RNA sequence: UCGGAGUACAAAAAACCCUCCGAGUGAUUUUAAUCUAGACAAACCAGUCAAAAUAACCAUAACAUCACUUAUUGAUCCAAAAU
RNA sequence: GCCUAACGAGCCUGGUGAUAGCUGGUUGUCCGAGAAAGAAUUUUAGUUCAACCUUAAAAAUACCCCAAAAACCCUAAAUUCCA
RNA sequence: GAUAGAAAUUUUUAUCCUGACGCUAUAGAGAUAGUACCGUAAGGGAAAGAUGAAAGAAUAAAAUAAAAGUAAAAAAAAGCAAAGAUUACCCCUUCUACCUUUUGCAUAAUGGUUUAACCAGAAAAAAUCUAACAAAGAGAACUUUAGCUAGAUACCCCGAAACCAG
């Protein structure tokens, strides 16, 4: 609902696009863990595509944590200071990939 | 096989009381027409606050089937075949122990690598060596039994198999009648041609 | 909806206790022992529930049938209620017919 | 074995939080929140479909204004652009008429350019005399 | 009671004034039929319904290809009245094998087999 | 073969943390709750449907119901009392001869062929033993002794055209479960009771040569069985001169159960033992 | 129909339908026509006929006797000269 | 409760406390059988026809006939019958 | 009339979770298809069938349907059956 | 008719292994208790507790300040109170509250002041799916002309005037 959410103008960062165009993406810290269940996508996504997605974007610094967590989690922190926090709970590789590609794009 | 050796042993002792089971509740609160309320009967009523329980848990539920003789003796075979497949069956002879430190047999185990927990199979009870059962009697993830006691949740539970030889021959023979055997006449507990 | 402020004590329960370990050891007591006892020896409650199943109706005619002289007062006539009122039920009501 | 609802705060907050710019007892009492939510959320997917209509009538509107204001009437300047092969929707005509005033006033001349050729090229009721901005191009 | 009706021959014998009328051949009949579905046929009789399902007329405004073989052309005379149809017009030929992916239907009636060329 | 096996040595430890049923083998319970299935819970609309308490089955709205307007008439009269013969066809005796559940080289009871699980009989079904059919007499090779309750021509010319014995005699329903079931009655810890002579309705049926009954005359016999003979066109083979002629005429007593038992003998299985009656009074009973 | 009887818990069945109606193994059920003893002197001898004549139950009035007989009745029966042994079984069905 | 006519104009069906006829049986001899394809009609129960083949009469027909011929009739159970 | 504030027959307990074709209620999300009535019935406030319809499975023909064909005093819109 | 329903005849091996895929103060016994209280009497019959090792640590210390109801902070044309939005709370435009019952309900037909906790689908004869074995199946009694065994799919809550017994 418009009138119940918040609302914004169509804006960019540091007018990006005109002069050069800057990844606006600047971290992705990566919880997950090794035993539990779960964390199977977040795993296999560190086993097989992080380090090709790392060689594409160099300008985005990926830590990756296992800890004994429940929840696998991905914490995307921009250059415009905001952090969005997603859960990579029980998703496959594609599902993963394709939530990075977005995180950043 | 283990659905139903988790199941078939259960007896839910859960009961509650219906509206006819309440202790009051044995004549109407106020007349039908009148009054302004809502009509009600016995105020042990389901709505009512103090009332029974609707339908809830009825009595002593037994929860007892009892899956084909062939179905079980399957089951027990797939779980040798892949405790056997997957490098965590082990072949042990006489099931001879030095000592009776519980301490050794974990050392031993973390050498060959057999994992977090081990149950080992004896072919008898009254046969058993002093030395394992003393070693056995003290540690929780290293369980000893009998051949009679070898159930597919237990195989499952421990994540390492230890079978003695003549265990290994008497499982053989066990499993391996019921692949060219009639059906039972009459239970073969009573004596038979060639069955004890 | 008052949802509790502070966290429970965690239990700390072991999967490796004495009977998480011994749990359906003899369950295949017949089957590799030279047919003596049938799994049914092995099942522990009630006298009128060991090694038997059915709804509620019979269980409580099988109650009845073979405790029911034993029984309580009390327990007896709720007993003799709720077959009456699950015969009824059972025959006189319902959807499918 | 006796079960109860816990997330009974969380069921009630995720219809409390969209009615929370309420007015009256709406926003607080829960019976009362879930059909305002509901009809809130209804109207907004019926105001959602409206909202392209009611655009496009301010569009229109705003065409009008500009098109009389250059003394020629809508249906004229729309016809008249539509036979120039001039393709531009009302959102962008309204956008030229709102911020360019000179381009809005050559699209009415032209339109209007239009309307006397076709009245001509009808009274004169000749196949060989065309005028200059009523020839057909096609696709290329 | 509400019926089918019969449409009497006399309706479908043109007159003379008909073929220069609406652009017709007097001596050649075309070919095929464009058919296009204009009304909806809700409140419409349920056998009228059936024969523009088994039209292909279920999406409306979407050109239909039929034969003009009197078969069909009972049908479109049942349902005439729903209906828009005129005759394909092929000015530069039937669409061989090398031509069915360039091809194109013009809203005049006609069928160009090189659309589009680069 | 099995390469599941070789695949499984990739794939992690098989536990009771991954265990899965047959996709499709627990059709998942539906409950009454939520907007589809709430709204009177598939009940429908009200009524006796939705209340539950419409009628019966053959009920059909006060309406005189199908299952009483037809008029009465014999179909099962008397059915719990009728005399049932399982069938037994020459082509499943065969069958059973060639895969050696049950051998001609001994003679061949009912016992025998509840023991081969040839046929299955059930006393308390009025069942009284088995009956022989000619569905596969075209093919049949075998030289048996065939025992049966009941017989029909061409199973008997079939049977004597190998050179086989064929013979009908009569089980009232306890003798009957006791030689299906001899086990359970020797554990049962009574005496083998004497096997109770066939009714009136039967006795014609067993005095008789040409079924070849166990009560008949048999000085009859052969004349009846040249009559088949002659009947069928086949050869009568000279069953004297055969090297089983004692197991093909091996009979049992119309007053005995089984084979070389006698009734009074009490059979102690756990000391190999049999018990027999001495005083003069039981073995007159016995034996009448 | 008593679903769910009293003394044991099993399922009843209804006397009537074993008293005037046949049950085969096939599946089918046999009845006599109605009204063949009644008034015999003013009915047509193709009436008469029809009503000596043996009919057969449709799918709905045999799965209801299904439904009020209990599965005893559906046995195989093996009985001595039986005049419907050679009904009991349905040969050439094409379905 | 059953039949006929119009409503219901031309395959079938089709209602009203819609408009009219009736039926709840008589007379006579050709006293009119058994069995079985295939069909009409119908929610069910019921109602209808019927080719071929057999028993007795011409050695060529048997549907009993007439009264607008269509309606002239009642299911289980149970009682009396005695095949 | 009165029989402890309600008496065309007191109040309490038990049968009793009396029985209701009658009224009210029946609690998570999404997706697919989807029904307005012919016959009986102390029956028209309901049930039981048929015709529709839903989930599965076998098959092969299914709607539109030119001729030709469907009654006798007169009879329209038009129906049935088929390429 | 609804329904009721045997018996003759068969099977049943001693003891421990007993606790809880039962509840946590609107649940579980009515119970902190058959006590207060209501009744002449028979009889009916509840709600009520929360700090801490120490309150012989009350100038006493720490975690939520989250339901409905109020205050902080009464309101400014116009309208089922919302949505489209907008620089902007309204002002502009558009939608006849929700269930139930009905051919049809905004109807001036029924129900609800609000919040919290309780309150309503239950059975495996025939059938579908899955699996074991298969002319045989089932751990005893039966069913079998591809069948037998095992498992999963199914059928509510409240309400009378009344009748009988003590
Ligand atoms: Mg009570
Ligand atoms: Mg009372
Ligand atoms: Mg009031
Ligand atoms: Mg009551
Ligand atoms: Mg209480
Ligand atoms: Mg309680
Ligand atoms: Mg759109
Ligand atoms: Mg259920
Ligand atoms: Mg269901
Ligand atoms: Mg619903
Ligand atoms: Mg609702
Ligand atoms: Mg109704
Ligand atoms: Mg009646
Ligand atoms: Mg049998
Ligand atoms: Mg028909
Ligand atoms: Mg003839
Ligand atoms: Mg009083
Ligand atoms: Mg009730
Ligand atoms: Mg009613
Ligand atoms: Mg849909
Ligand atoms: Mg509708
Ligand atoms: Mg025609
Ligand atoms: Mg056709
Ligand atoms: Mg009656
Ligand atoms: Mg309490
Ligand atoms: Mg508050
Ligand atoms: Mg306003
Ligand atoms: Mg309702
Ligand atoms: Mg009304
Ligand atoms: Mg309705
Ligand atoms: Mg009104
Ligand atoms: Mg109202
Ligand atoms: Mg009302
Ligand atoms: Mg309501
Ligand atoms: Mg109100
Ligand atoms: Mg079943
Ligand atoms: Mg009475």
């Amino acid at each position: 609902t418009a009138r119940g959410t918040a609302s914004r103008f169509l804006t960019s960062v540091l007018h990006n696009g005109l002069g050069r165009y800057v990844q606006q993406l600047q971290r992705l810290s990566f919880s997950l863990s090794r035993d539990a269940p779960s964390s199977r996508g977040a795993r296999e996504f560190v086993e097989r595509e992080v380090t090709d997605f790392a060689r594409r974007n160099p300008g985005v610094v990926i830590y990756v944590n296992p800890r004994p967590c429940c929840v696998p989690r991905v914490v995307a922190e921009y250059l415009n200071g905001a952090v969005r926090e997603e859960s990579i709970h029980c998703k496959s590789v594609e599902e993963i990939a394709a939530l990075v590609q977005k995180l950043a794009d | 096989v283990a659905i139903w050796q988790k199941n078939f042993k259960r007896i839910s002792y859960a009961k509650t009381k219906t509206r006819a089971e309440v202790r009051g509740g044995g004549r109407k609160p106020w007349v039908q027409k009148g009054s302004g309320r809502a009509r009600h009967g016995s105020i042990r009523s389901p709505i009512w606050r103090g009332g029974g329980v609707a339908h809830g848990p009825r009595g002593p539920t037994s929860y007892y089937y009892m899956l084909p003789m062939k179905v079980r003796v399957q089951g027990l075979k797939v779980a040798l075949t892949v405790k056997l497949a997957q490098d965590d069956l082990h072949i042990v002879d006489s099931l001879e122990l030095p000592t009776a430190d519980p301490q050794y047999l974990i050392e031993l185990a973390r050498y060959r690598r057999w994992g977090d927990s081990v149950l080992l199979v004896d072919l008898e009870h009254e046969d058993m060596p002093q030395n394992v059962v003393a070693a056995t009697s003290g540690l929780k993830t290293f369980n000893l039994v009998p051949a009679v006691g070898l159930n597919v949740h237990s195989m499952l539970k421990h994540q390492t198999l230890v079978l003695t030889l003549p265990t290994v021959a008497f499982l053989e023979e066990k499993l391996l009648w019921h692949n060219s055997r009639y059906t039972p006449l009459y239970p073969f507990r009573l004596p038979y041609c060639d069955f004890p | 909806f008052h949802v509790r402020v502070t966290l429970p004590p965690r239990k700390v329960v072991d999967r490796w206790n004495e009977k998480r370990a011994m749990f359906g050891v003899y369950d295949n007591i017949g089957i590799l022992g030279n047919f003596e006892k049938h799994p049914k020896e092995l099942i522990k409650g009630p006298i009128w529930l060991r090694g038997w199943k059915g709804n509620e109706l019979q269980r409580c005619i099988r109650k009845k049938r073979m405790v029911g002289n034993r029984m309580f007062i009390d327990d007896l006539h709720n007993l003799n209620k709720r077959i009456s009122y699950l015969y009824k039920h059972f025959n006189r009501h319902g959807k499918y017919r | 074995l006796r079960s109860r609802v816990t997330d009974r705060y969380w069921r009630v907050q995720e219809v409390l939080k969209h009615a929370r710019h309420f007015r009256g007892r709406k926003n607080r009492c829960y019976r009362l929140a879930v059909r305002a939510v509901t009809r809130a959320f209804v109207k907004c997917t019926r105001a959602r479909r409206l909202k392209k209509r009611s655009l496009r009538t301010l569009w229109i509107n705003r065409i009008t204004a500009a098109s009389q204001e250059h003394g020629l009437k809508y249906p004229a300047f729309i016809i008249n652009l539509i036979k120039c092969q001039v393709e531009l929707n009302r959102k962008v005509l309204a956008d030229l008429a709102i911020y360019e005033p000179k381009t809005f006033k050559s699209l009415a001349a032209l339109a209007k350019r239009r309307r006397e050729e076709g009245f001509a090229a009808a009274l004169g009721d000749g196949k060989e005399p065309d005028g200059i901005f009523s020839r057909v191009v096609q696709h290329r | 009671k509400f019926t089918r009706s019969r449409i009497p021959d006399k309706v479908f014998q043109p007159s003379p004034e008909d073929h220069e009328k609406y652009g017709g051949d007097p001596q050649y009949p075309h070919k095929l039929h464009i058919v296009t579905r204009i009304k909806s046929t809700k409140r419409r009789p349920y056998w009228e319904k059936d024969i523009i399902k088994m039209l292909g007329l279920e999406k409306a405004h979407t050109p239909q290809v039929h034969k003009n073989i009197p078969s069909v052309n009972a049908k479109l005379k049942v349902v005439k009245h729903l209906i828009r149809i005129k005759p394909l017009k092929l000015p530069q030929g039937l669409p061989t094998e090398e031509d069915m992916a360039n091809t194109c239907l013009k809203s005049n009636g006609e069928l160009v087999v090189r659309w589009l060329l680069n | 073969g099995p390469r599941a096996l070789d695949l499984l040595r990739a794939l992690p430890r098989v536990s009771l943390a991954n265990l899965k049923p047959n996709p499709g083998s627990r059709k998942p319970e539906r409950r009454p709750r939520g907007r589809r299935r709430g709204r009177k819970c598939g009940r429908g609309h009200k009524g006796e449907r939705q209340r539950g308490t419409r009628p019966r089955l053959g009920f059909e709205g006060g309406q005189t119901p199908f299952y009483l307007r037809i008029p009465k008439y014999g179909f099962n009269e008397g059915h719990s009392f009728r005399h049932q013969y399982q069938p037994l066809s020459l082509n499943r005796l065969q069958y059973l001869i060639d895969l050696g559940r049950v051998d001609p080289t001994q003679p061949i009871d009912l016992t025998q062929l509840v023991n081969g699980r040839g046929v299955t009989i059930q006393p308390s079904k009025r069942d009284y033993g088995v009956q022989l059919v000619e569905e596969g007499a075209d093919t049949f090779k075998a030289k048996v002794n065939i025992e049966v309750q009941m017989a029909s021509e061409l199973a008997i010319a079939a049977i004597e055209k190998n050179g086989g014995v064929v013979t009908t005699a009569f089980y009232d329903p306890r003798s009957l479960e006791i030689l299906c079931k001899p086990v359970p009655f020797f554990l049962r810890g009574q005496p083998i009771p004497k096997r109770m002579l066939p009714p009136e309705a039967l006795v014609p049926y067993y005095t008789d040569a040409k079924n070849r009954g166990y009560l008949a005359d048999p000085a009859r016999f052969p004349e009846a069985r040249l009559e088949l003979a002659r009947k069928y066109g086949y050869v009568l083979p000279d069953i004297t001169k055969d090297e089983l002629f004692k197991m093909l005429s091996t009979r049992k007593d119309p007053r005995q159960i089984f084979f070389g038992l006698a009734p009074g003998w009490v059979v102690n299985m756990a000391d190999k033992k049999i018990l027999k009656p001495t005083d003069e009074n039981l073995l007159k009973y016995y034996s009448s | 129909v008593t679903y769910f009887s009293s003394r044991k818990g099993k399922r009843k069945t209804v006397k009537a339908v074993i008293y005037r109606f046949l049950r085969l193994h096939s599946g089918l059920w046999l009845r006599r026509k109605a009204g063949y003893k009644k008034k015999l002197w003013k009915k047509t001898a193709a009436r008469k006929r029809r009503l000596r004549e043996f009919v057969f139950c449709n799918k709905t009035q045999s799965k209801l006797l299904d439904k009020m007989t209990t599965s005893f009745w559906k046995r195989r029966n093996w009985y001595a000269d039986d005049p419907y042994q050679k009904y009991q079984d349905r040969t050439n069905l094409k379905v």
